[PDB]
RNA sequence: UGAUGUAUCUUGGCCGACAGGCCCGUUCAUCGUGAUGGGGAUAGAUCAUUG
């Protein structure tokens, strides 16, 4: 329903819903969650744990379990995380990694960025850096009392993505 | 704390990726790196601005990021493929050094070569047999399995 | 494409055998056709005959030996006329 | 007394793989931990006045520090005069606090 | 002061010896290396940033002790010296010298500063000056020794 | 009882990393007893030479 055609923007920008840094990988086979070690420098705060629910076939039977973790950030924080995680893969560069629905997500290991290998113990190599780009009335989808679906008219588009990202620094 | 000339320290590096090496003198050490001979080590050391004896966990951090710049890619030393950019699929692209994972990755690229341009080293792949040439007379258990009870 | 005289591999070029050479040139002018029922092996691959019907006989048949798209920076007898000897003791 | 299991077509056995394996050294060489002090005067202070002289390897053993790790240290108190080093081709020789 | 010097130029353990050598070496004007080393010159190990004590001087030296008793002698007679080139087990080898490039710039020089000739067959033959600075140090050596 | 580095048909010598092609004719830096600085298996890239 796009209704571009007015007289426009500062509610129609976009902005940074957040970036999550999520880590897949399993207890044991790299250890505890170790490479919490590594979203803790790279983001600046500490991740948070994930356990799983539902299937597997694969070893992977404990369930309730550590087996991965996550650092969602947003703010400055994220934003401060994107010129660094933003520079590093190359540019430029590419459609197909964003969904049409204006998000985008890359890997690499979290020896990427500037950081000290040394503090980290261990490195592991890949895993979603996530980024979700909404515009400001997210809100009604988010919040509870009166949650309203996000319509066609306000949900962001890829094209509208790569604008504002493509407007700042890569 | 007192700021004593070196923190405590001790360090971890992922260098190209996932790996950590230590407890070595960086001439060494650096022989590990998914990149170097102990003909190799040496020169990048002293190109760097980097002592033998310093082993590479040690250093602080701005003698470590010449290294990970110096091993890829550094001074009277380049590497380029050139030709004129007929070829298609596979060349040399000029001894890729580089080293490491992107070697391994363009080793796959490499055995998936042979095989679709249906050259004799491909079709050995395919089949599983060892490429350049072995005795054969015994010694090969590796190749295709396990000794594999008697037979038929 | 772009090309000219010169071209690389490792201590093979210098005079090499006429009967197969005389042929080759043949189909460029008449025309992609027919595979070509040659056994010499010692002819150097050279970009001219690029994208043509060859065959060599390894043995008893012939085994089509294209020069693809793929095909050139290698020896000729490696394509189609030594993967019979290796294929039927891994059938 | 006994060796291991047995081969499998394949195939070898083993059986064997060891203690373990800290005293890396020249890293702990370089941060105050061990260089400082204690790994001075503990291991070598200490050792000597039970025996005047011993090898730098015996040493080396029975004070679990690697070879090169007390080499500096002995280097160091060698500077000092607490101890006195004398040679060998193998490395080894011996080592000396004081002649009394 | 001579008479350990003199000798001992001929008879001293060369290890002392070259060691004793290479320091009043690194005064001469030269050792232009013109970038030849770097390619990868020697045995592992040993591409030459070790060598500024190491391998340049030692070599240097290394000749010179040879060249008086020995001479006349030739770039073969110094390629080989150090080096293995065994026939291999075929699991080895080994390590693999050069050394036609290695004793060639060695050689060089040295003749510019005055210290060796060439006959036309027999190699090159030891100069006035050449004795000269190798038994006035052997001199400095027999004394450290004894 | 190790490892490695240094030191302890051919040639002259100019140019080269092996591999060539010519003009004449045990000492001690290291090794820390480490499936590694052990081990060289294997596979790929690629240069010369015998032919």
């Amino acid at each position: 329903m796009s209704t571009e055609k007015k007289q426009l923007n500062p509610m129609r920008d976009i902005k940074v819903q957040k970036l999550v840094l999520n880590i897949s990988v399993g207890e044991s086979g790299d250890r505890l969650t170790r490479a919490s070690k590594v979203l803790e420098q790279l983001s600046g705060q500490s991740p948070v744990f994930s356990k799983a629910r539902y299937t597997v076939r694969s070893f992977g039977i404990r369930r309730n379990e550590k087996i991965a973790c996550y650092v969602t950030i947003r703010g400055e924080k994220a934003m401060q995380l994107l010129e660094s995680g933003l520079k590093v893969k190359e540019y430029e560069l590419l459609r197909r990694n964003f969904s049409d629905t204006g998000c985008f997500g890359f890997g690499i290991q979290e020896h990427i960025d500037l950081g000290m290998k040394y503090d980290p113990s261990t490195g592991i190599y890949g895993m979603d850096f996530f980024v979700v780009l909404e515009r400001a009335g997210y809100r009604v989808s988010r919040r509870r009392r009166c949650k309203a679906r996000v319509g066609i008219h306000q949900r962001v588009t890829k094209e509208d993505a790569m604008k504002w990202f493509q407007v700042k620094y890569e | 704390m007192s700021l004593i000339a070196g923190e405590e320290f001790q360090h971890i590096l992922r260098v190209l990726n996932t790996n950590v090496d230590g407890k070595q003198k960086i001439m060494f050490a650096l022989t590990s790196i998914k990149g170097v001979g102990r003909r190799f080590s040496n020169i990048v050391c002293k190109k760097a601005d980097i002592d033998m004896n310093k082993r590479a966990g040690e250093l602080s951090a701005e003698e470590m990021d010449r290294l990970m710049a110096v091993v890829h890619n550094p001074r009277q030393f380049k590497v380029p493929d050139w030709f004129l950019n007929r070829k298609k699929d596979y060349k040399d692209g000029r001894f890729s050094q580089v080293v490491s994972n992107a070697v391994d990755m363009k080793l796959r690229d490499d055995l998936e070569r042979l095989k679709k341009i249906r050259n004799h080293r491909g079709l050995r792949h395919y089949w599983g047999v060892r490429v350049r040439g072995q005795h054969t007379k015994t010694t090969g258990r590796r190749g295709k399995t396990v000794g594999v009870s008697k037979k038929r | 494409l772009k090309r000219k005289p010169m071209a690389l591999i490792k201590k093979l070029r210098k005079a090499k055998k006429d009967a197969p050479a005389g042929e080759k040139p043949e189909p460029v002018r008449t025309h992609l056709r027919n595979m070509i029922i040659v056994p010499e092996m010692i002819g150097s691959i050279v970009g001219v005959y690029n994208g043509k019907t060859f065959n060599q006989v390894e043995i008893k048949p012939e085994m089509i030996g294209h020069y693809l798209a793929e095909f050139s920076i290698s020896y000729k007898p490696v394509k189609h006329g030594r993967p019979g000897i290796g294929a039927t003791h891994s059938s | 007394p006994p060796p291991s299991s047995k081969p499998a077509k394949s195939g070898g056995g083993k059986q064997k793989k060891k203690k373990w394996s800290k005293g890396k050294q020249k890293e702990k060489v370089n941060n105050s931990v061990l260089f400082d002090k204690a790994t001075y005067d503990k291991l070598l202070s200490e050792v000597p006045k039970y025996k005047q002289i011993t090898p730098s390897v015996l040493s080396e053993r029975l004070r679990i520090n690697g070879s090169l790790a007390r080499q500096a240290i002995k280097d160091l108190e060698s500077r000092g005069a607490i101890r006195v080093v004398s040679v060998h081709s193998s490395q080894l020789i011996y080592t000396r606090a004081t002649n009394a | 002061m001579a008479d350990s010097t003199a000798r001992t130029v001929k008879d001293v353990n060369p290890h002392e010896f070259v060691k004793a050598y290479s320091a009043h070496l690194k005064r001469s004007g030269k050792m232009e290396l013109p970038e030849w080393v770097d390619i990868v010159k020697t045995a592992r190990f040993k591409e030459l940033p070790p060598y500024d004590p190491d391998w340049y001087y030692t070599r240097a030296a290394s000749i010179a002790r040879k060249i008086y008793l020995r001479q006349g002698i030739g770039v073969g007679g110094f390629q080989k010296i150090y080096g293995g080139r065994q026939r291999n087990g075929s699991r080895p080898p080994h390590f693999c010298k050069s050394s036609g490039a290695i004793s060639r710039n060695i050689l060089q020089q040295l003749q510019k500063m005055g210290i060796i000739d060439v006959d036309p067959k027999g190699g090159r033959l030891i100069t006035s000056q050449g004795r000269r600075d190798l038994d006035q140090v052997a001199g400095r050596v027999d004394v450290t020794i004894a």
